[PDB]
């Protein structure tokens, strides 16, 4: 009746993320995701280990996804309909009404770099959601008769939670992306007295102890008053609308009339995402965006939205103003290599485009990385408010985990482990 | 212990239990079951009442109640009686009870069985009572009441060792059902489970919605014979939820009922509909209103007004009243009709999970839970599956325990 | 190579050895580590470790540093292997001891380094690429690397332990073509065999599912016989060791005439027999599957497929190991019939299928499932009233019981079969407690039963009066996944019965056409997508809702609306106008003109899709430009040719060059054909033809961003 763990990814990693969890008799997959920065069958996990047997509906029970992240998700409209999967996909609610439009984001990138042969399409993305069946935090729900899952209250994203699997005695929770700093924005974390056998958390920011929001705030200023134009490349849902909030909150207390632009294409959550977020914890400076007025001089806030620079406005937008001693774009997020937003954060000021051309950069690069992780004091804080039997590291780097490693096995005396990537970890109950 | 039954009916019990010395009377409602015997607001509607030709009233020491859906017979054992001893309940028990009180009576005063009451006995019932809290043990025995997440104020009741179960739920916005607090015990009365045994509660839910939404979508009006206070909020916490999610657009909500303004501790809540509710009354509308027995109050001039036409609606939710036979008087009919009882009770997959946690020794259950339903009497699954067998008794009958 | 790429090598080289640096992104180096294959197989390799000798001081650093990282080590092993898979570059590569010294306990064998799955994995990988020669099997048997992937086959990770498995396969079969190697492999698979714990039995029933099956050679043959006597012992122990492995071992010598030609069908029959009643399915399809095998076999073959099936179909009114399990407990029940059904129903489109194949009888028994999931049925035995009391709402069979009897319609037969088939599939969608991933399937089983009945005869009306009142009821469900479901069933069925009169007086006569329309304005975007391309279908077969009303309506979504999936549905409608012919000028311009106005790149890719329609119904002359360019789609094709989107450049590239041909055949034709000439369009095709990342995959652009780091740039959520 031993517990089983598989990271098949995520394991010493942050690309994939997908974790087999053999309950006594279950079978159960956690945060099905992706790794973007490839084009072929190695973006997605490999689920042949798993289909050494009868089909999926056969051998799994559930899959859980925390966030709508896509190294998180971003496998989803593949698992279930490529390979082949009928059965409940537990989300939330936020999640559920995120996943359909970062998943179709995505798939633009993909048809572009010309990287559709084992892809999913639209029409897969639309049966996948139909799978789903979301749930409501605290509210247990009923999976198999014996199989009882319940959701927590995670934070770092709108719609992140942490499950609880129970099968009777044995007892595993996902931990997914989890803050404990009560940020202005979400709030921390908060798990109850549950005491299971395994804990699954995550290790990103292991060996690091609001400076970024001000001096967010400074360097647009800074780069306003000189009639020069900021220029933000970033994802339709995400980190998007937690700027746009904090620029129009310190524009109307200082009194600013320079204008500032947003335009997705695929949806006006600018005033729907705050729907969804108002039962968890309309705009004046924000305007539409269109390619018209990206060249009429005077100082500007542009939100681009096709990602990390990659192909499409940002990169079109990005290429003009980039002869100006002046400007400056802002990188709100990690670029993976083979995109020109990985070169500018790292080095290289001379480019290529489109020929046998070489464009130099000028402009101010900045990297404010605003995502909200837990840490070496959060982490510890919340094994200890958790109390489990053991605990496991996923989702971070091959050394800080090594040290933390160190951390919880002496100061909390428990026995923590730090499995590779497909080394399976057996632990009796 | 000498579990004298004063009342068979399964969800609205009557038992009186014997002790050492002292006497507790427990879950003393009424039976609503006869008042649509007879013709609607010909005769009065007369209410049935537990039979105390078993045993006296002036023998009873104690009076407990776990919830509001059965104490509107308080009145005839406290007053009509020579009972003299306490009465325990809870606080939003007996605050939500006072409010079916004054609506029955209200309804009709307006113009063994036994007639119906009136306002001078209610309140010299609901004198006598004192209010306790979850967990604040009282002492005689010392009896206390626990959480059973089934309505607002309503609670089981453990004496020691011995412990009661009537009416709890397990599905939830309450105080959890607890379960430890009420193992390692003697015996366990178990009463007050789900009527509709098969159909689950979700999809019913999403059943009335459905019904609902197509009528109004149509032209039509739509009339809901419910309670005040009790499975309305549900109805109502998922209409407002289905109307934001589905697009049910501007269509009004008019909860008209004579004590409905204390009821709620964009939904109008008229007092009646002799007054501005004739002016503002825009159709295609919904009217929670009336009595579930369709026998009396504001329902039976909804349903004679409304009734000629195919395009109109009403929907059943209490699980207590066969609509057929409520519904026989007004035939013939063109009026459509439809069933969709929600019930949040113990289903039977739940109860036996509970006996494998809380594992007692000795169970009792009236005769409707031994042995499978008189529809599907194939289905055994349908029936308390305990061991050793359950102890089961009948109305009028004294068990030895 | 290049000469963009060559010179910047030796810089190359030195960062990667360099303890000082921080370690190399393992993304880059699995980037570049492809690079090189692509070389070294189009030219030769031992001329390339000549003109550039940089690469042999990486590898040979590899044994010397002592401190190099963990991921580092790999890439040279596998850089190792793919070098020395030629023979000239085998042997120009040893003069210093370098292959033998990577793989062998001087490199990273036998430091304290082999216990990261990331350098074995490396390792298995590194061999796999050389063991391609005569000359490298040698190298293998000698100083011993046979009894290391021994040990390597018994991992902890599934990724290397599967891995060496492969290489076995690929070292056994290169040693014959018993020489050295060959007979080493093969005792020590044939001794695993014999073993008595689990994981040695399946490592060797792996070796061998992987030779049968890659080579077919004749000495395969002679490896059959030796084996088979303690293959067929394996089916003795009180639990078969590796069921799933044993099982897919036969199947896979099964599907081969040279081994079937005595004692394998012996063991088949003998398995059918003693295999779990969970593996006796899986063995019995694959048989089934076959077209050559006794026919004394495959009867019983079908006849242990049926057995779930026969037991419901006996316990309702109208074998131990099988009644056993169905009542066993409720797990093991919904796991028996959920498989059944799948075998099932991979088996009936097969030509191959047993005869004769049961068809009234199969239906009867998946009518009789259905009822008992919902809760309706009549048992006739206490195996059957305990059926009642296990299956009743059990989804996962429910679901597999209604995706089959959709299968079982496709093969001809009386109509007393659809009358049945019908009458139960209606009753899952006038019913509460279906859940929404059951009445999809409902609605999909009910649309295959409909459209293969043998105008519409004398039955087919009167399902229909019953079943658009559930229609109704659907559309008004509280989740957005079945008034969807709902509104694809609409739209399917308007799509093949829109022409008979007897299907238009029965769905104008019922409320379904008002609904459908209310449903232009539900919150979730999914449904709006749902609604407008109903109403699309709808309208071209004349049957609006009780006519440009319509196209007023759809318009305004276009325009004014938030989502994409709205908008993109409403251009798939009006192109399918447009090319139907459901003025014409003016739908055409207005409708161009928010395409182009338009934020999402599925908008404005249909809007020249709705140009080409209407391109090729115009092409005396100079009217039929004069009005091409009145609708403005020369504004449209020329703005969309210079745009953020390749996809969206392509098509009106494509368009263009399509009306650049036309006009030749046959402003002014002479000005605008200019126009076209002026600017350059091979030129434009043959640059958006290719992929958004020509230069930054390029292996000089891949190479600068390894050796020139020093900036801000760790690994964080995308
Ligand atoms: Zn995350
Ligand atoms: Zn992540």
């Amino acid at each position: 009746p031993e517990i089983r763990v598989t990271p098949l990814g995520a394991g010493q990693d942050v690309g994939r993320s997908c974790i087999l969890v053999s309950i006594a008799g279950k079978n159960v997959m956690l945060d099905c995701g992706m790794h973007m920065g490839f084009n072929d069958d190695r973006r997605f996990p490999d689920f042949s280990y798993i289909t050494q047997n009868g089909r999926l509906t056969d051998f799994l029970d559930c899959v859980i996804i925390s966030h709508f992240h896509l190294d998180h998700c971003g496998a989803l409209p593949y698992f279930s309909e490529m390979v082949g999967y009928d059965g409940p996909i537990y989300m939330t609610h936020p999640t559920q009404a995120i996943c359909p439009i970062l998943l179709e984001d995505y798939r633009k990138i993909a048809v572009d770099k010309k990287g559709e042969a084992n892809f999913f399409t639209s029409q897969m993305i639309k049966d996948c959601m139909k799978k789903v069946v979301a749930v409501h935090l605290h509210q247990t729900v009923q999976v198999d008769d014996e199989l009882e899952i319940k959701a927590y209250y995670a934070g770092h994203v709108l719609g992140a939670a942490m499950f609880q699997i129970k099968v009777g005695s044995e007892s595993v929770v996902y931990t997914g992306d989890y803050n404990m700093t009560p940020d202005r924005h979400l709030g921390a974390a908060w798990i109850d007295k549950c005491r299971p056998n395994l804990l699954i958390t995550e290790s990103t920011y292991a060996t690091t102890i609001r400076c970024r929001e001000r001096d967010f705030l400074k360097k647009v200023h800074e780069t306003v008053e000189r009639g020069g134009k900021v220029l933000i490349p970033v994802f339709a849902l995400g980190r998007a609308q937690e700027l746009c909030i904090l620029l129009e909150t310190f524009w109307e207390r200082m009194n600013l009339k320079v204008p500032i632009y947003f335009s997705t294409g695929l949806t006006e959550k600018a005033n729907h995402y705050y729907k969804l977020f108002i039962p968890w914890t309309e705009f004046k400076h924000i305007k539409a965006f269109d390619r018209a007025f990206a060249d009429n001089p005077g100082p500007m806030v542009v939100f681009a939205t096709p990602g990390m620079l990659h192909a499409g406005q940002s990169l079109q937008i990005f290429r003009k103003w980039a002869g100006n001693e002046k400007n400056m774009v802002i990188m709100p997020g990690y670029c993976v290599q083979g995109t020109v937003g990985h070169k500018i954060l790292s080095g290289q000021r001379k480019l290529e485009m489109e020929g046998r051309q070489v464009l130099e950069v000028k402009m101010q690069v900045e990297y404010m990385s605003f995502s909200a992780h837990a840490d070496a004091k959060g982490i510890m804080q919340l094994v200890g408010q958790a109390e489990p039997e053991s605990v496991l590291l996923v989702h971070g780097e091959a050394k800080k985990m090594e040290f933390l490693k160190q951390k919880i096995e002496q100061e909390l005396r428990v026995n923590c482990y730090m499995p590779a990537n497909g080394e399976t970890v057996t632990l009796p109950t | 212990m000498k579990l004298y039954c004063l009342s068979g009916h399964p969800t609205l019990p009557c038992n009186v239990l014997k002790f050492k010395s002292t006497t507790i009377m427990l879950d003393c409602g009424l039976d609503m079951t006869s008042t649509l015997n007879f013709l609607p607001l010909d005769s009065v509607p007369e209410f049935c009442l537990p039979e105390t030709e078993l045993i006296d009233l002036s023998t009873v020491d104690v009076i407990l109640i776990s919830n509001y859906h059965c104490m509107m017979a308080l009145p005839y054992i406290t007053e009509h009686t020579g009972f003299t001893g306490t009465v325990y309940a809870t606080e939003p028990t007996v605050q939500i009870g006072r409010l079916l009180m004054e609506e029955l009576v209200n309804f009709i005063e307006r113009v063994t069985w036994r007639r119906c009451y009136t306002m001078q006995e209610v309140n010299s019932a609901l004198s006598k009572i004192q209010l306790v809290g979850y967990s604040q043990k009282i002492e005689l025995v010392q009896v206390t009441p626990l959480s059973s997440g089934y309505a607002l104020g309503s609670s089981n009741w453990i004496i020691q060792k011995v412990s009661y179960v009537s009416g709890s739920s397990l599905l939830t916005h309450p105080q959890p059902m607890d379960q430890a607090s009420l193992k390692n015990s003697d015996v366990l009365v178990l009463t007050g489970l789900t009527q509709i045994p098969t159909a689950n509660p979700d999809g019913m839910v999403g059943e009335f919605c459905s019904n609902l939404a197509l009528t109004v979508r149509n032209g039509g009006n739509v009339l809901v014979p419910c309670y005040p206070s009790g499975v309305i909020y549900d109805l109502l916490e998922c209409l407002y939820q289905y109307i934001d999610s589905a697009g049910l657009s501007s269509v009004p909500l008019y909860f008209i009922s004579p004590v409905a303004n204390s009821s709620l501790e964009k939904l109008k809540h008229y007092p009646s509909i002799h007054g501005d509710f004739s002016n503002d009354f825009r159709q295609p509308c919904v009217v929670f209103t009336g009595h579930p027995s369709l026998r009396f109050g504001d329902v039976v001039h909804f349903m004679e007004l409304w009734g000629k036409s195919s395009l109109n609606t009403v929907i059943f939710t209490e699980p207590d009243f066969s609509y057929l036979e409520a519904l026989a008087p007004y035939q013939p009919l063109a009026m459509k009709c439809i069933y969709c009882p929600i019930d949040t009770r113990l289903n039977f997959i739940q109860v036996s999970k509970l006996l494998k946690e809380v594992q007692p020794l000795h169970v009792v259950c009236p005769e409707q839970y031994t042995q499978p339903p008189p529809a599907q009497s194939h289905r055994m699954d349908l029936m308390i599956d305990c061991q050793p067998p359950a102890m089961s008794y009948r109305r009028a009958e004294v068990l030895a325990l | 190579m290049d000469p963009e790429c060559a010179q910047l090598l030796p810089a190359l080289c030195a960062v990667l050895v360099d303890p000082r640096q921080p370690v190399a992104d393992d993304t880059c180096l699995e980037k570049l580590l492809d690079w090189f294959k692509t070389v070294t197989e189009g030219e030769s390799s031992v001329v390339l470790l000549q003109e550039h000798p940089c690469l042999v001081e990486l590898l040979s650093h590899v044994l010397k540093v002592q401190d190099l990282s963990s991921g580092v080590l790999s890439f040279s092993l596998r850089l190792a292997g793919t070098f020395a898979a030629q023979e000239n570059c085998f042997q120009y590569l040893q003069q210093g001891e370098l292959l033998p010294g990577l793989f062998g306990e001087p490199g990273p064998l036998g430091r304290a380094t082999w216990a990261v799955p990331t350098v074995r994995s490396g390792w298995i990988q590194g061999l796999r690429s050389l063991a391609q020669h005569p000359s490298a099997l040698r190298f293998l048997a000698d100083h011993g690397a046979v009894d290391t992937i021994f040990s390597l086959q018994g991992d902890s990770s599934l990724f290397v332990a599967s891995a060496a498995s492969q290489l076995l396969v690929h070292v056994l079969a290169l040693s014959m073509r018993w020489p050295a190697c060959a007979q080493k492999i093969m005792d020590h698979v044939e001794e695993s065999l014999c073993s008595a714990a689990t994981p040695k039995v399946t490592q060797a029933l792996n070796v061998l599912t992987t030779t049968f099956g890659r080579c077919q050679s004749p000495w395969t043959e002679a490896l059959w016989v030796r084996l088979s006597p303690r293959v067929a012992c394996l089916l003795e122990r009180d639990p078969i060791p590796a069921a799933h492995s044993f099982v897919d071992l036969l199947l896979c010598v099964a599907r081969s005439p040279v081994f079937s030609s005595g004692s394998l069908w012996e063991t088949v029959a003998r398995a059918l027999s003693c295999l779990g009643p969970t593996h006796m399915g899986p063995l019995a399809l694959g048989i089934l599957k076959l077209e050559h095998c006794p026919q004394a076999l495959r009867t019983q073959a079908f006849q242990v497929l049926l057995q779930p099936l026969a037991c419901v179909l006996k316990a309702t009114v109208q074998d131990a190991t099988t009644v056993d399990t169905l009542l066993a407990s409720k797990s093991s029940c919904a796991g028996l019939l959920c498989r059944t059904l799948a075998h099932l129903e991979e088996l009936q489109p097969l030509p191959q299928r047993p005869s004769p194949w049961p068809q009234a009888s199969l239906l009867g028994a998946t009518v009789t499932v259905l009822r008992l999931c919902d809760g309706s049925a009549a048992p006739a035995s206490s195996v059957g009233g305990h059926l009642c009391g296990t299956l009743a709402g059990c989804v996962r069979v429910q679901r597999a019981a209604l995706d089959f009897l959709g299968t079982l319609s496709q093969g001809t037969g009386p109509q007393e079969l659809v009358t049945q088939a019908l009458a139960v599939l209606l009753e899952c969608l006038e019913s509460p407690g279906s859940s929404p991933t059951v009445l999809k399937k409902a609605f999909q089983a009910t649309l295959r039963w409909l459209l293969s009945s043998p105008d519409l005869g004398p039955l087919i009306p009167q399902f229909l009066r019953e079943l658009f009142p559930v229609l109704q009821k659907r559309l008004c469900h509280p989740c957005w996944e079945v008034r969807d479901s709902a509104l694809e069933f609409l739209t399917q069925l308007s799509r093949h019965w829109g022409g008979q009169a007897d299907f238009r007086c029965a769905l104008l006569a019922s409320e379904v056409p008002q609904l459908a329309l209310q449903l232009l304005q539900d919150p979730e975007s999914y449904v709006r997508a749902s609604a407008v391309t109903a109403m699309g279908q709808l309208s071209s077969q004349g049957l609006h809702a009780p006519r440009q009303s319509l196209f007023l309506e759809l318009l305004h979504i276009l325009s004014v609306d938030s989502e994409g999936f709205p908008r993109r549905a409403v251009m798939q409608v009006f192109t399918e106008w447009l090319r139907d012919g459901h003025d014409t000028e003016q739908f055409v311009a207005t409708v161009l003109q928010a395409a182009s106005r338009d934020l999402d790149w599925e908008v404005r890719a249909q809007g020249l899709e709705l140009a080409l329609v209407f391109l090729g119904q115009t092409l005396p002359l100079t009217e039929a430009l004069r009005a091409l360019c009145h609708v403005g789609l020369f504004d449209f094709a020329f703005c969309a040719l210079f745009d953020c989107d390749r996809p969206v450049a392509q098509k009106s590239c494509d368009l263009l060059l399509f009306l650049r041909d036309k006009i030749a055949s046959y402003q002014e034709p002479e000005a605008v054909l200019a126009m076209l000439r002026s600017l350059d369009l091979e030129g434009l095709r043959s640059t958006l033809a290719e992929s958004s990342d020509h230069v930054e995959k390029s292996p000089q652009s891949l190479l600068q961003d390894m050796l020139a780091t020093g900036g801000f740039l760790e690994a964080d959520c995308y």
